[PDB]
């Protein structure tokens, strides 16, 4: 709706800041993955035999 | 004038909000480097990676 977000544009940035606090959790995400899982600089395999 | 204080009290507790969260986060950061200070600098840690 056009009058809807001609309206919406009044109140300021507060969606900006709304987006920028997602997307910081969103990185922050990746974040954890990357500095929980890899924590080795080479990827080891185990010889044939068992 | 009721519009605009009623704007500008909802920007102050968004801020105050978002200080409140990055205040905690910080906390935790200041935590862990007084604990660092306590184990590495003032003996000798057998933590790995630590």
């Amino acid at each position: 709706s056009t009058e809807c977000s001609n309206l919406l544009l009044q109140y300021g940035s507060f969606c900006t800041q709304l987006k920028r606090a997602l997307t910081g959790i969103a990185v922050e995400q990746d974040k954890n993955t990357q500095e929980v899982f890899a924590q080795v600089k080479q990827i080891y395999k185990t010889p044939p035999i068992k | 004038i009721d519009r605009l204080i009623t704007g500008r009290l909802q920007s102050l507790q968004t801020y105050v909000t978002q200080q409140l969260i990055r205040a905690a986060e910080i906390r935790a950061s200041a935590n862990l480097a007084a604990t660092k200070m306590s184990e590495c600098v003032l003996g000798q840690s057998k933590r790995v990676d630590f």
